[PDB]
RNA sequence: GGACGGUGGCCAUGGAAGUCGGAAUCCGCUAAGGAGUGUGUAACAACUCACCUGCCGAAUCAACUAGCCCUGAAAAUGGAU
């Protein structure tokens, strides 16, 4: 029941990301490479699902 | 490969004045007074004109890496100009489906009280660093300002207030409840 | 209150418009709180109210108390504004020096039962012991001997059945 | 192909600099390729209207000025998004002409108003479709006679803000003309004078 | 305001079709001709087009009448039952003829394009009805 | 900033309009516009790409390759350049 405006704010933060898939790490929209080093900065990488 | 020299130069306001101690720069403006040591970083710091102020960053005989912090000390200083000119100002807009999230300042804006984040009885005190004052906003309805000189200082504070409103054991798509950095901005919009 | 305006203007504007029998088949069928058609309280804890009974028991403070009665219940709901420092009545949002005034529906309704649920919550025995006395309320045995949660709901109970 | 292309391009702009000795410097707007289509075919017998890149407009001016002198006044003036606009008739009939086919652009989401747009308290006209959208907005209404009117003014937007997506489609489904722009003149070359 | 606003256009033919056609669905854009409005649209429009129909419909405030624009494929499919260029040159001398053109020969250019649905060799290397339409 | 007409291009149909699909794969205006990159809609619409343009004024982009380093890399008494 939130306002657009503010429920687009909060996904900016919650959703619009990218997730690592050896490492399930949350990074950043705009992410090529995985930031950590357990998984080797791999490029294997996906958005994060939407709940539509 | 080493790079013979790399040098970036930032320009100071009229109203604003710089001084080093070395790799300390002491900023001092309008707004106040900042300093900053950059004694983990080997470079030669510089004043040029007697006019206008510019502050030059040098570094001979860099590699890769320490070539990227030329340009990081030049922001670091632009952002200390524009703390003391301006100030850093950011709004946080605090979202919430169900139960309003009642927030109430403490002593002269440096704790920050959470009451009823999700309906839960714990409460959440949040201390601002030192020199970084927050409000609740007269304009808008769910509404912080964290104003301050230090953009270091007042983002970790807006930092530590999100982080302290995060919902645990839910579905964050779902659940979007907390605080938010809405903008940042400054004071007096020079 | 804009809650329960809310909740109010959009019972009255579903009934007006499936409600085509409008003045005629049945008269007036809008609901309004100075019309006295709606009731506010809640069920679990057994207390309820209305307009009508806070319009009495001012006007007991203060067929001719009938209308009297109608009359501070027009003048308990809507753009009224009340004084604390005046103690009167006003239809300007602010008083006249510039100082905003809280209107009477939230001023004279909410503002009592706020502070009683306050003192009952944050554990004030001499205030919740000192408003029996300034609402002049009956008082059986069986509660006087336990305070807290149910306390709220007997004192609420017996104040405002 | 780029540089036969390029090469085409030079060869188009200066036979057509050279056939037209006077010329408009035109700023091109915000303008949709349909409005340049509809200017292009309302000019498809007076004028010529020629765009493209401005740096390949200096480059191949100054390397062909010696055929004919004072095209270089127009340098310092070709900046930004900038077009030619060769003629043979006057300065006014072209002039007024493009100033008369204008084009109203609706609203869009992450839009800038430069016009305040109000709605009445006017029947919608329409079915009963749009409540949510109404409610969404903020508008209150009333319903009657299978239709949608409604009973308030209220300030809709105002003069160069940002346009929200859900009020721009509100304004699409009201059909309110708003803000409307086309296409205007930076100045006129004569020969070798320059006017406004 | 004329007492109806019916002005939008109609992409409904071949058969009858009736609820599989879009009618009832275009039907309360006028709520004046209803099942009987477009029932007498497809009675004008079961032939000329015998296709998809693209035409604009007027109403009288009771019936409804159809003008139907030569669509570039609806009248190839109706004129069909090779060049047959001497038919494609005379199909749009009533047409709208904007079609951001400069010369005619731009028509007969498009026509020839978009009859591939091979007619694109005469595409290139065509002289002959330059200028005959105007 | 623009990202247009035939064309809601043919056949699939209960709607598939550039985007569920089977084939085809054009031209005009052009600076540019794919009868279509994806998101999306019941289909539209609306975003967005690929293509051009404006600001910016000097180098930049891609695919490989092989050195060192990192991930791959989990065992039991406390321990072995
Ligand atoms: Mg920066
Ligand atoms: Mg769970
Ligand atoms: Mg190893
Ligand atoms: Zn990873």
């Amino acid at each position: 029941i939130i306002e657009p405006s503010l429920r687009q704010l909060a996904q900016k933060y919650n959703c619009d990301k990218m997730i690592c898939r050896k490492c399930y790490a949350r990074l950043h929209p705009r992410a090529v490479n995985c930031r950590k080093k357990k998984c080797g900065h791999t490029n294997n990488l996906r958005p994060k699902k939407k709940v539509k | 490969m080493k790079t013979i020299l790399s040098n970036q130069t930032v320009d100071i306001p009229e109203n604003v004045d710089i001084t080093l101690k070395g790799r300390t720069v002491i900023v001092k403006g309008p707004r106040g007074t900042l300093r900053r040591d950059f004694n983990h970083i080997n470079v030669e710091l510089s004043l040029l004109g007697k006019k206008k102020k510019r502050l030059r960053v040098d570094k001979w005989w860099g590699n890769r890496k320490e070539l990227a912090t030329v340009r990081t000390i030049c922001s670091h200083v632009q952002n200390m100009i524009k703390g003391v000119t301006l100030g850093f100002r950011y709004k946080m807009r605090s979202v919430y489906a169900h139960f309003p999230i009642n927030v109430v300042i403490q002593e002269n804006g440096s704790l920050v009280e959470i009451r009823n984040f999700l309906g839960e009885k714990y409460i959440r005190r949040v201390r601002m660093r030192p020199g970084v004052a927050c409000s609740v906003s007269q304009a808008q309805k769910d509404e912080l300002i964290l104003e301050g000189n230090d953009i270091e200082l007042v983002s970790n504070s807006a930092a530590l207030i999100q982080q302290a409103t995060t919902v645990k054991n839910k579905d964050i798509r779902k659940f979007l409840d907390g605080i938010y950095v809405s903008e940042k901005g400054t004071v007096q919009q020079a | 209150y804009q809650t329960f305006q809310r909740i109010v203007e959009n019972v009255n504007v579903i009934i007006s418009t499936y409600g085509e029998g409008e003045s005629g088949p049945m008269g007036n069928i809008m609901i309004d709180p100075v019309l006295g058609t709606v009731g506010f309280g809640s069920g679990l804890h057994g207390w309820a109210f209305t307009l009508k009974q806070f319009a009495e028991m001012y006007v007991a403070k203060f067929a001719e108390r009938a209308k009297k009665v109608e009359d501070m219940m027009k003048k308990l709901w809507g753009d009224r504004y009340f004084d604390p420092a005046n103690g009167k009545f006003s239809k300007s949002a602010t008083s006249p020096e510039g100082k905003k005034l809280p209107r009477t529906f939230c001023q004279l309704i909410l503002d009592p039962i706020f502070k009683v649920f306050d003192a009952i919550m944050n554990f004030k025995k001499e205030e919740t012991a000192k408003l029996i006395e300034k609402l002049d309320i009956k008082l059986d045995s069986e509660d006087k001997d336990k305070e807290g949660k149910p306390l709220l709901k007997a004192v609420m109970r017996r104040w405002l059945p | 192909d780029r540089a036969t292309w390029k090469s085409n391009y030079f060869l188009k702009i200066i036979q057509l600099l050279d056939d037209y000795p006077k010329c408009f410097i035109v700023g091109a707007d915000n303008v949709g390729s349909k409005q340049m289509q509809q200017i292009r075919m309302s000019l498809r017998g007076k004028a010529v209207v020629l765009m493209g890149k401005n740096t390949m407009m200096r480059k191949a001016i100054r390397g062909h000025l010696e055929n004919n002198p004072a095209l270089e006044k127009l340098l310092p003036h070709i900046r930004g998004n900038v077009g030619f606009v060769f003629t043979k008739e006057d300065l006014t009939e072209i002039r007024d002409m493009l100033l008369a086919n204008k084009v109203p652009a609706a609203a869009r989401a992450g839009a800038i108003a430069p016009c305040e747009v109000t709605v009445p308290a006017q029947n919608t006209g329409l079915g009963p479709e749009k409540t949510s959208f109404f409610q969404a907005l903020g508008i209150t209404t009333k319903i009657s006679r299978g239709t949608i009117e409604i009973l308030s003014d209220v300030q809709l937007i105002k003069t160069g803000d940002k346009v929200g997506a859900s009020e721009a489609t509100l304004l699409n489904m009201l059909n309110i003309s708003p803000f409307s722009f086309g296409l205007v003149i930076q100045q006129v070359f004569d020969n070798g004078s320059i006017y406004n | 305001p004329n007492e109806i606003k019916v002005v939008y256009l109609r992409c409904t033919g071949g058969e009858v079709g009736a609820t599989s056609a879009l009618a009832p669905k275009i039907g309360p854009l006028g709520l004046s001709p209803k099942k009987v409005g477009d029932d007498i649209a497809k009675a004008t429009g079961d032939w000329k087009g015998l296709r998809i129909t693209v035409k604009l419909t007027i109403q009288n405030r009771q019936a409804q009448i159809e003008v139907v624009p030569s669509a570039s494929a609806l009248i190839i499919k109706a004129l069909k039952e090779i060049t047959f260029d001497e038919i494609v040159n005379i199909a749009r001398q009533m047409r709208h003829r904007s079609l951001a053109r400069e010369l005619s020969g731009t028509i007969k250019e498009i026509l020839g394009t978009a009859q591939s649905v091979h007619p694109h060799d005469i595409i290139d290397d065509i002289n002959s009805g330059a200028v005959e339409c105007p």
